Order: C-alpha cells, then sequence, then structure tokens
C-alpha cells in the first residue's frame, strides 16, 4: 500500500519539475537520482522517466538529461547492465516517433551517450548538452559516432 | 544678430526668405553651420533645416539642393526624421535614383557619427525602402557597417531590411540585379560574410545570397575538449569545467600551460575542485587551478614596475614618468582584461 | 515594498507586488501623472525580474506573455533593454558586457543591482 503512495510523491516530485524555476528545477534535479536509486527497484522509475522525459509539456529537459544519465550510471551492475539495454531497447522503440526534430536528435544523442560503456563516452555528455537546439553537422557527427559506437555495444 | 536672443522671429524670417526664392548659400550656411552650445542657436538650426527641407519638397524640379543638403547636412538630417517636412523630403530622396546613390554615399562617409542607438535605428528606418536600383549600395552599406553593432535588436532589424533587400533584388529582372551588383563584390560580401561570426548567426541572408549566387576514442576527446576549452571567449563555463573534469589529470599542467586558453573557466574549474574536495577524495582539478592561478599571478605580477609609487587619482601625471609604464603596459586591452578573470580565480581560492 | 523584497532577495515575490503595481497603475491611470513614473520603474524592473529568473510557460501569467512580446519609457532605454532581451534570449556574453557599460547611467542603484543580477546568471 505504500508503494503507490511512493508513486505519488514521486509524481508530485515530477509536478514540481514540470513548474518550478530554474533554481528549483536544478534542486530537484540533483536530490533525484540518489532518491530514486535508493528507495524502490529501478523499473518504476525507469518507466517514469521515460514517460516523463520526451512529454511536449516540459520545459527544458537538460536536467532531466543529467538524471537519465545519473540513474543509468547507478544501474551499471551487470545483470542490470542487461535490463539497463532491454530498457533502451523499449525506450529506442518510444523514439521511434518522431519529436521536433532537432530536439529529438539532441536528445537521442543524449540517450545514446548516456546509457553506455565506460572509458570516454561519458565524458562528452556535459558538451552534448552544452548545446540543446543549433542542429550542425558537427552534432550529426557525433550522434553517429555514438550510434556506432552503441552497435557494438550490443 | 537676432538669431540668439529671439529664435521665433528668426524662422519666421527663415520661412520669408524662402517664400520669396532667395537662397543665397552663405545666409543659409551661417544659420545652419555648415562644417556647449547655446539653445536658441540650436532651435533656429533646427528649424531652418525643416523649413528648408521643406522647401525642396515643394519645388524638387530644382535639383541643386538635394545634392547640397544630402552631402552637407546628412547626420543632422536624420537626427530629425520623425517631423512631416522633412519625413516629405525622405520619401522625395526615395523617387530618386542618384540622389539615393548620393544619399548612401554619405551615410557610407558619416557611418562612425551614427553609433548611438536612437540615431542608428532612425537611419534605419530611414532606409526602410529606397529606390530600387540603388540595392546593392544599400546591401553592402547593411553587411560592411550596420550588422557589426553590439545592439541586438538592431542587428535583428538590419537583417530583417537586409533578407527583404535580397528578396527585392531577386523579384526584379536578372540584367538588371548583374549590371549593379558585381561579382567580386559578391565574393567580397561573402568573405566579410564567413570571416566573422555573423554567417552562422544569421541564415537567411548567406541562403539568400548563395541562392543568388546560383541563380546566376582517447586522443579525439582530447581534441574535442580543445576545440570546446581553447577559444578565445564563450558562455560555455561549468560545461567546459565538467570537461575538463574527465581528463585523465596525469597531463594537466601540460593543458592548462597554453597561449591561448580561456582562463575564465578557472574558476569555475575552482568550484568544481572544491565541490568534489568536500564531497569525498582529493580533486586534479584543484591542485591544477591552483598551481596556474599562483604561477600567472606571480607572472602578471613579474611585469609590474619594481618600485612602487602610491595612486592618486586627483593628480596622476604629475609625480613622475612612471604613469608611462603604468599606462603602457597597463591600459593594453589584452593585460586588462586578463587581470580581473584572474581576480574571480583569486576570489575563489581565497 | 518591492525594494524590500528586492533586499531580502524574494525576488518572485517583487514580481508579484510589481505586476500588481502596474495592474493598478493601469486601472487608475488614465499614463496621467507620476503614474508614468511608476510604469517607467516597473517596466524596466519586470523585464530585467524576467529575466532573471526565467519562468516556464505554466506559471507565466499572461501580462508577462504581453511584455516578453513587446521585447522579442525613453527611448535609448527601450531600445537597449529590448536589445538585451534578444542578447539574453540568444546567450551572447560579449553583447552583455558592451550593453551594461551603456546601460548604466539611465538606470538606477536598485535596478543596476537587477541587471548584474541578470549578468551574473549568464555567466
Amino acid at each position: 500500500e505504500s508503494v503507490i503512495v511512493a508513486m505519488e510523491r514521486v509524481s508530485v516530485l515530477f509536478d514540481r519539475i514540470r513548474k518550478g524555476f530554474p533554481c528549483e528545477a536544478r534542486v530537484v534535479a540533483r536530490i533525484l537520482p540518489q532518491f530514486l536509486d535508493d528507495f524502490f527497484p529501478p523499473q518504476d522509475i525507469m518507466n517514469k522517466v521515460i514517460g516523463e522525459f520526451l512529454s511536449n509539456q516540459q520545459p527544458y529537459p537538460q536536467f532531466m538529461a543529467t538524471v537519465v544519465y545519473k540513474v543509468f550510471q547507478t544501474l551499471h551492475s551487470t545483470g542490470q547492465s542487461s535490463m539497463v539495454r532491454d530498457w533502451v531497447m523499449l525506450s529506442l522503440s518510444n523514439f521511434t516517433q518522431r519529436a521536433p526534430v532537432a530536439m529529438a536528435t539532441w536528445s537521442l544523442s543524449c540517450f545514446f551517450v548516456s546509457a553506455s560503456t565506460s572509458p570516454w563516452v561519458a565524458a562528452i555528455l556535459p558538451h552534448v548538452i552544452s548545446r540543446m537546439g543549433k542542429l550542425e553537422q558537427v552534432d550529426v557527427n557525433l550522434f553517429c559516432l555514438v550510434a556506432t559506437d552503441f552497435y557494438r555495444h550490443q | 544678430s537676432m538669431i540668439t536672443t529671439h529664435p521665433a522671429l528668426v524662422l519666421l524670417w527663415c520661412q520669408i526668405l524662402l517664400l520669396v526664392n532667395h537662397t543665397d548659400y552663405r545666409w543659409w550656411a551661417e544659420v545652419q553651420q555648415t562644417p556647449l552650445g547655446m539653445c536658441n542657436r540650436e532651435i533656429v538650426r533646427r528649424g531652418a533645416l525643416i523649413l528648408f527641407c521643406d522647401y525642396v519638397c515643394q519645388n524638387l524640379h530644382d535639383s541643386e539642393h538635394l545634392t547640397w543638403l544630402i552631402v552637407n547636412h546628412i547626420q543632422d538630417l536624420i537626427s530629425l526624421s520623425h517631423e512631416p517636412p522633412v519625413q516629405d523630403f525622405i520619401s522625395a530622396v526615395h523617387r530618386n535614383s542618384a540622389a539615393s546613390g548620393l544619399f548612401i554615399q554619405a551615410i557610407q562617409s558619416r557611418c562612425e557619427n551614427l553609433s548611438t542607438p536612437t540615431m542608428l535605428k532612425k537611419t534605419l528606418q530611414c532606409l526602410e525602402g529606397i529606390h530600387l536600383s540603388q540595392s546593392g549600395a544599400v546591401l553592402t552599406l547593411y553587411v560592411d557597417r550596420l550588422l557589426c553593432t553590439p545592439f541586438r535588436v538592431l542587428a535583428r532589424m538590419v537583417d530583417i531590411l537586409a533578407c527583404r533587400r535580397v528578396e527585392m533584388l531577386l523579384a526584379a529582372n536578372l540584367q538588371s540585379s548583374m549590371a549593379q551588383l558585381p561579382m567580386e563584390e559578391l565574393n567580397r560580401i561573402q568573405e566579410y560574410l564567413q570571416s566573422s561570426g555573423l554567417a552562422q548567426r544569421h541564415q537567411r541572408l548567406y541562403s539568400l545570397l548563395d541562392r543568388f549566387r546560383l541563380s546566376t576514442d582517447k586522443d579525439w576527446y582530447v581534441h574535442l575538449v580543445k576545440s570546446q576549452c581553447w577559444t578565445r571567449s564563450d558562455s560555455a563555463l561549468l560545461e567546459g569545467a565538467e570537461l575538463v573534469n574527465r581528463i585523465p589529470a596525469e597531463d594537466m599542467n601540460a593543458f592548462m600551460m597554453n597561449s591561448e586558453f580561456n582562463l575564465s573557466l578557472l574558476a569555475p574549474c575552482l568550484s568544481l575542485g572544491m565541490s568534489e574536495i568536500s564531497g569525498g577524495q582529493k580533486s586534479a582539478l584543484f591542485e591544477a587551478a591552483r598551481e596556474v592561478t599562483l604561477a600567472r599571478v606571480s607572472g602578471t605580477v613579474q611585469q609590474l614596475p619594481a618600485v612602487h609609487h602610491v595612486f592618486q587619482p586627483e593628480l596622476p601625471a604629475e609625480p613622475a614618468a612612471y604613469w608611462s609604464k603604468l599606462n603602457d603596459l597597463f591600459g593594453d586591452a589584452a593585460l586588462y582584461q586578463s587581470l580581473p578573470t584572474l581576480a574571480r580565480a583569486l576570489a575563489q581560492y581565497l | 515594498a518591492a525594494s524590500c523584497q528586492l533586499l531580502a532577495r524574494d525576488y518572485t515575490g517583487a514580481l508579484a507586488v510589481f505586476t500588481r503595481m502596474q495592474r493598478l497603475a493601469r486601472e487608475h491611470g488614465s499614463a496621467l501623472g507620476a503614474f508614468s513614473d511608476v510604469l517607467v520603474r516597473c517596466e524596466v524592473s519586470r523585464v530585467l525580474l524576467l529575466l532573471l529568473l526565467q519562468p516556464p510557460p505554466a506559471k507565466l501569467l499572461p501580462e508577462h506573455a504581453q511584455t516578453l512580446e513587446k521585447y522579442s519609457l525613453p527611448e535609448e532605454l527601450f531600445l537597449l533593454l529590448q536589445s538585451l532581451v534578444m542578447a539574453t534570449h540568444e546567450k551572447d556574453t560579449e553583447a552583455i558586457k558592451s550593453l551594461q557599460v551603456e546601460m548604466w547611467p539611465l538606470l538606477t542603484a536598485e535596478q543596476n543591482h537587477l541587471l548584474h543580477l541578470v549578468l551574473q546568471e549568464t555567466i
């Protein structure tokens, strides 16, 4: 019975991400991934972050993308990483529908670079959110490179 | 001699001297001051320019007044463009080719005076619609002079006027467009666009201009952070800090010691070092930024004069020629631009 | 009161009291007199207080939509602040760095505090 109350209060937390001035969103984005990792198993937060990360009713996904990066990085144990990869498959089938195309390829590049391997892919992720829009051929190069680096991940 | 104690009677006498066709350029010169002042002389100058522009508005088939009035009084013409008679004069210059070309030439000779935002907005409202044979000259003036302003709305307005200008250039005849706009000047415009940063800031002008032309993983990450960090100046501040954060950190003093380095990233690097140290285990970002901050402070005080004398902002250049050294290496925009960056860095450090 | 809440750094309270001031002076102002001075100060500080805390479109009242539609009073101040709204929604640093040195004498002290807070939270 306490699980649905936890779902309700996590929904109120995401509601305070929905509205809210950017300092408040910085605070909720910083305190979020530790709370979501520590409180309950990650399937519910996975469903919630995919269902409330690609919403058109969202002011800006950048700190939410940092939330995505940290919640993927705290799920990098072995069977948990296979579950992560299955969630990447489900969420990329969700990504098959097109958003506004510049933000679409941007958020898809963030999702590729976040749930990824160890050595040098993660450190690019502040640079991917360094431009939110502004699609350029160099962004296509970075997106194709993280795509072919995820193709050898599977 | 009546001009100073009473302006309004001299403005009446200007209109009387206009209604009978007495146009001696010596008297209109000594009234309108052809190349702190008083107030009545300014009222007389503005009134004389207005009534003279209405005189050229009435009888315009005699066209020496247009050339003389546009060449000589050009800045003081556009400063008054929200009054009806000089507005009719402006709309009368918009129906001539040679007068509008001389007008854009006169703006080109005196563009450095049109640096205030109000006079520049009034030139943009005064170059709003001109004669169609003069479109190449106003496009060269738009891309050469009036696009490099720091004000963004004036850049936006001159962008919209330039895009409408190329749109009106394309709808006309191609033999009319090619005969006015040369190709080498077009390559000059395109290299001026691609030289500065206004090419990627404005997609529409470059797209329409190329349309008019065509009508006729380790070291790679090091290269990426060299692309992001080693620039002149940018808005990427926390982002550059997190980019230099995941450097292997056995080679930091190799990276920070560079001739072309964003020293403005040093204070966010120190803030990230503070967050990592107060969170848990120490960082190399903090000690790297500390070393290069103190080394650059020692360098920029090694460039200071040795025997220091006390500042006095009441009589600066009086005691010695030491102020030659405190204007030479001290008023230079490079070292002066480098100092408060290191002041932000030392503020975070202290 | 707005100067007090700006001292105690309740900026959203200053936004609420500034839109209440503009609502009152519009309702009683035909501007008539000193109501013009109120509208000038409130229009400069509400623009700077909208660029300081950039609201989401959910909490954005339609009055703020009207002012940011007007931006996306003396002439040099309107032109420089309109250029400053464009240079901030572009996020162009050197534009603002050269805009403040021209905008300093045209504003009072507390509005300069708000503009420095704008310049800090883009840098």
